[PDB]
């Protein structure tokens, strides 16, 4: 007999191992593999498709389609319209394609895209300042403070969608998915740059927002997702 | 690996790589080199833990049974455990061999008979149908071993239907069955104990391998209610005089004020 | 500008975007390496492949959406429908064209998506398969009617909540499907080319609906300064590279 | 790279994003 | 693999490939290219699961025994379990080595003595005949192991007789034995337990390998009645005053009306 | 000792596996294989022989 | 293709339809 | 190996290799060839047992737990066992994969679920959270086996912080957490028993491998008091009216008289 | 089956052995190894740095 | 030198003192 030894870890069943198993039903011939359009090879390719953010998820809107847009108007003074804390566990991102893929993974490291679109008439125009306050920085609460971080300024005309690329600013190499105080991601605040001027006195505009991942986004340490529960028994 | 970051100086361009269009149904290619001043960053992260093989190939739990009189039966399906049913309902069509492992706390000598579709299974232990000539069976002693065996892709099509928008009988029929229920059955496993020693809890861990997912979908955003049924309206209290109130059970949390979070 | 000509019919547009090509594949014929029946398939190619324009719907303030099942919507549209009823099997790609134009005073948006295997949820409660008559409404479409506790529950009515895609998945993640948006500010139409997406070469055109066209008013329709509070939406679908096989009697009754 | 069961289905785990994110003509 | 389908256009031939003859005792070669218009179909299915080796080589159950006083005996034969006896009675002559596996729920220390033909077996446990010098024996502890051993083809002819239309003694003899009973005996297995621990149920799973079937036959279309006897008239009630009523027990179901099914 | 591991599925008896087994009765010489007419290699060859259908199977 | 028991009978499983369906002269 | 000793005759040099300087912060290179008359000594000792890999790579005990109701939980940390916490606190930054072995005196069937950070663990046995789809889990039977699995370096930085001189929240914050506590969490292991057989004592032996230590430090010269806290003042008697007396608990022994030892 | 034997010392857990172990979390990609100054490879390099002796350790 | 688990992190144990004792310019 050839001398073999059974080290520790050799009569166990680890769910995430990679072993070969005896084929029950031998000689079995599976049906042929035909070309079905749309084949996917990587879930990050799902996490790179823009999906709307429920930016108006207040207690009266969840469950209604009106939780996907907020209403902007002509105000004399600048105001903070909207804040999106970069937390891939926050219900803003944790329900989109980006967030619902990233929540299966404990860590994520890359750059985000956020595409703002204004749905209003053809005569309404306006400028907005989309600022991203880097990690460690307080929520701006004044446009003079918000415009010091990574920001852009997008017009409104003949083209309605604009993209702020939240760059990868971090100390560590990976940012935890469940947002904590050590790896927090900062905030993305949307400010009236000059106004929103509609063609009438009380006109309104409805702003949407989608999120996706840049090609350099990565994830690691697959886990359970907190975005699914089972309390009952499926019968 | 993921691509490196390229440097980018101050640019004054007349072709904005920022102003795209959400209406055209295409996502933006805007990398941070388009918005800010980047530095070259040798970036070597891989999404190797995200590809379908390593995403789904993890041998989750598919079903539990309980040996009542040294006998229990389970029809193979991923529809009972919501956590893995969601990861599957990510995609529309899936093609995979599966590797079944039985974690039983029983002690003694058990038998698993994989009953292919269309025949009668043993309705109890010490049934005559257990002496089979061709139904593949697995004997094992639970102490010293976890039984495991691969079922190749038994499809009757080029893939599995995770969602099926059709019926199996023509229009005027009466017992039409919506969904994927008729599209496929993977047989069933009949467990029995020949001894009397151990417990009755049997867990069936199934690992999809050689996966090939075909059409992405919006991941399920609501707790399930039934199997094969893709309903989501939960009827919580069938007894009380509110049975006609249907909870929703979604995962969208609300915040107190926008522009403050 | 744009112009799309299939046999016998022409589509023209003036403020139109880039045509979406579902999953980057054009509709093609069934190659011999992928076929499984032996009978020779029939190719109409000019009387089936043309733009059948279904009924126009009314986009009002408070309309929640409409969904058309395909190829069920065309089951009585010309020789395409006649071949659907006279052949055991069939496959076809489609060229879905949506049309809605209002003005430079109106506002709003529609998320026009194309869901493969849009398995609809039951309108609620007990485990009941949705009725056959409801997931096969024909060309008339189906108005979504919005969510409520008072929606009828008899006969397997399908789900009426447009936020949960009527199937349990959140809207806004619908953009993973081949889709487009009709923003009345910028464009007034949407074109989508969809190949035959199904895990089997051909299947019965009546029992199974591969695609589902879903149009949801993402943002309501403001009339602005103009007394026009509603705009008609028209859906012009055209089979393309369709082929049927296994002839038999009409599957009507 | 040995296959101990002399079968393909018995092996272990086996091994372009523009189909989405750009499905234009 | 199976052959591909060839294309076939409209044919107006004067040699009909459809009109054959059933009387000539030959089956028709008519492939669907002869009747209809076919398309070329790259067809790659295999009948690999149908060849005799993979059809019969599946280790079915051949016999059960029960250790009465730490002792049980079984004479090797496929005649007791109808499901495998039918798969064998498919063919007339069969030549195969066989691989015997013992699934026993006993605990302790068992012994199997394969008694070759012509000698006396141990008539009980703790018999003197168990201390054998040449009879091959198998010791094992049922926990931690299933004993298995191959018996090569012990034939006294070039194959096994599944059916034998003859007798073993000349005409005037008195105890003539019809059938395959005298043509071969494969010995017998004598089981005993040296401890006292476990149960008494012993199952003998036998796997025909290196098979070579020789003459096909009409598969058995009636439930068996005896072993080695190929009777089929079942005498159901021997006690009651109907003992001379013989059921048939076939599997041909009846339909209410032809031309309506 | 060479390090080996016993994964799941390595103390079991699956009826439909393909393993080698120790030959009891070693040195045994089987009787010679003579040419018997009619050898079959595949049961589908039986399924390709015409057989009458009980088309009038009424009660 | 190893035979661990150094014997032929110990191996695993080993591996023209006109004899029937056309037995004519 | 260590270098050999070179010979050295009587030297009368004007460059003293003995008179160095302690103030310059550099140690002296004075080998015994500088002070005395040496002989050539073929010296072949190796410090192979002192390099970081073989110094720390020895699979020490990291934590104990006790299965209360077939359930116990342990958050991975080296902070509870002082003997290994000291060997780690030798260095400032450490980068290592770790190999976890579970020595449990339980009998039956146990399960270990390695819960990655950020999700909810099962708060008890027979919790619903045990049926997980992606949380990697380890099943084993304690008799016949010690379960072992490697956790690669899960760092969120290029190394582990043994000491961290910072906080995780900005200045004005209220629940600031000094030390390495927020810098990293390695998840946690949830143990449960499916049977009822054995004891409840579970020991977790963890072996740092592929180590790369980064900044040496003065080894801890005082008994620990808390975890993650690097306090050393022990408050021995919290009850009595001396609670405000803090022992020191160092290891410096005193001698009766210098110049006499 | 290839004949193997399990000598003494082959179902044990010795804390100071050197074995390979199955990687939980497969596909996991550790963060990159950057150049931190001061890397040590051997504890004797610590034992070669001068350190003060408590020579007046009286009570 | 075989790696049985086909992974780097699964291997066994892997394998200038002047940075200290002389950190001068």
């Amino acid at each position: 007999g050839l001398p073999t030894r059974l080290p520790s870890g050799s009569q166990q069943f680890m769910t995430t191992e990679d072993e070969q198993s005896p084929n029950i039903l031998p000689g079995f011939h599976p049906s042929k593999k035909i070309h079905i359009p749309g084949m996917i090879t990587n879930v990050m390719h799902m996490a790179r498709v823009d999906s709307f953010i429920p930016i108006n998820n207040i207690q009266g809107e969840v469950g209604k389609v009106s939780m996907y847009y907020i209403t902007v108007t002509k105000k004399t003074v600048t105001e903070r319209i909207l804040v999106l804390p970069l937390e891939m566990s926050n219900t803003l991102f944790a329900t989109t394609l980006l967030g619902e893929v990233l929540n299966y993974y404990a860590n994520w490291s890359g750059s985000i895209t956020i595409t703002f679109m204004c749905v209003c008439d053809a005569f309404s125009t306006g400028k907005f300042l989309v600022a991203y306050t880097p990690p460690g920085g307080k929520l701006p609460e004044d446009r003079k403070q918000a415009m010091l971080g990574v920001h852009i300024i997008w017009d409104l005309g003949l083209q309605s969608s604009c993209t702020i690329v939240v760059p990868w600013i971090s100390s560590g190499f990976y940012r935890r998915t469940k947002a904590d105080s050590f790896t927090h991601g900062g905030y993305v605040s949307l400010w009236y740059q000059t106004a929103f001027v509609p063609p009438v006195s009380g006109g309104t505009g409805s702003i949407l927002a989608t999120c996706s991942a840049c090609p350099d986004m990565s994830v690691r340490m697959l886990r359970d997702s907190p975005m699914m529960e089972q309390k009952n028994e499926l019968q | 690996v993921v691509p490196d970051t390229k440097p980018s100086g101050p640019q004054h361009t007349t072709k904005p790589s920022i102003l795209g269009a959400m209406e055209i149904g295409a996502s933006s290619n805007a990398t941070p080199e388009s918005t800010i001043e980047t530095r070259y960053v040798y970036n070597t992260n891989t999404n190797a833990e995200a590809d379908v093989e390593m995403f789904l190939g993890r041998s989750a739990l598919w079903g539990k049974v309980t040996l009542t009189r040294q006998y229990a039966k389970w029809e193979i399906n991923f529809q009972e455990q919501a956590h893995i049913r969601k990861k599957f309902e990510f995609f529309t069509y899936l093609r995979f061999d599966m590797e079944v492992t039985i974690v039983t706390n029983n002690k003694g000598l058990m038998q698993i008979m994989f009953v292919p579709p269309g025949i009668d299974h043993p309705e109890t232990h010490d049934d005559r149908k257990w002496d089979s000539a061709s139904n593949p069976s697995v004997f094992f002693q639970p102490k010293s071993g976890f039984p495991r065996f691969t079922i190749p892709f038994t499809g009757l099509a080029s893939a599995y239907y995770m969602f099926y928008d059709g019926y199996d009988k023509p229009k005027g029929s009466d017992n039409n069955e919506y969904g994927i229920a008729p599209t496929n059955d993977m047989g069933l496993l009949c467990f029995r104990t020949l001894d009397n020693s151990g417990g009755n809890d049997v867990k069936i861990y199934v690992k999809p391998k050689h996966i090939t997912a075909w059409v992405p979908r919006p991941p399920r955003a609501t707790q399930y209610t039934h199997k094969y049924s893709t309903n989501y309206h939960y009827k919580p209290n069938s007894s009380g005089p509110d049975e006609h109130v249907l909870k929703d059970r979604h995962f969208i949390k609300t915040r107190p004020l926008i522009s403050s979070a | 500008l744009k112009q799309i000509t299939i046999g016998n019919s022409t589509i023209t547009t003036q403020d139109s975007l880039h045509t979406v090509l579902a999953y980057g594949e054009w509709p093609t014929y069934l190659s011999d390496i992928d076929a499984t029946s032996v009978d020779k398939p029939t190719h109409p190619e000019t009387s089936a492949d043309r733009f059948y324009t279904l009924d126009s719907v009314e986009w009002q303030v408070g309309s929640h959406g409409w969904w058309w099942k395909l190829p069920d919507a065309l089951k009585d549209m010309g020789v395409f429908g006649q071949n659907m009823y006279y052949h055991s099997m069939g496959r076809s790609g489609f060229i879905i064209h949506t049309q809605c134009n209002a003005t430079k005073f109106h506002s709003g948006a529609l998320i026009v998506a194309v869901i493969p295997e849009h398995q609809l949820a039951y309108v609620g409660g007990v485990k009941v398969n949705v009725g056959y008559d409801h997931t096969h409404p024909g060309q008339s479409g189906h108005q979504i009617r919005g969510p409520s506790q008072s929606n009828d529950r008899s006969g397997g009515k399908p789900d009426e909540d447009p936020l949960f895609n009527c199937n349990g998945t959140l809207l806004g993640n619908i953009t993973i499907f081949p889709h487009q948006i009709i923003n009345l500010r910028t464009n007034n139409s949407s074109t989508i080319v969809v190949p035959y997406i199904n895990c089997v070469p051909m299947d019965n055109m009546l029992k199974h609906n591969n695609l589902s066209l879903v149009i949801i008013p993402l943002v309501p329709l403001r009339p602005g300064s103009s007394g026009i509070n509603s705009v008609p939406i028209t859906v012009t679908i055209a089979p393309y590279k369709s082929e049927f096989s296994g002839a038999m009697e009409a599957q009507r009754q | 790279n040995i296959n101990y069961y002399k079968d393909s289905a018995s092996s272990g785990l086996s091994r372009d994003p523009s189909k989405f994110t750009q499905p234009l003509v």
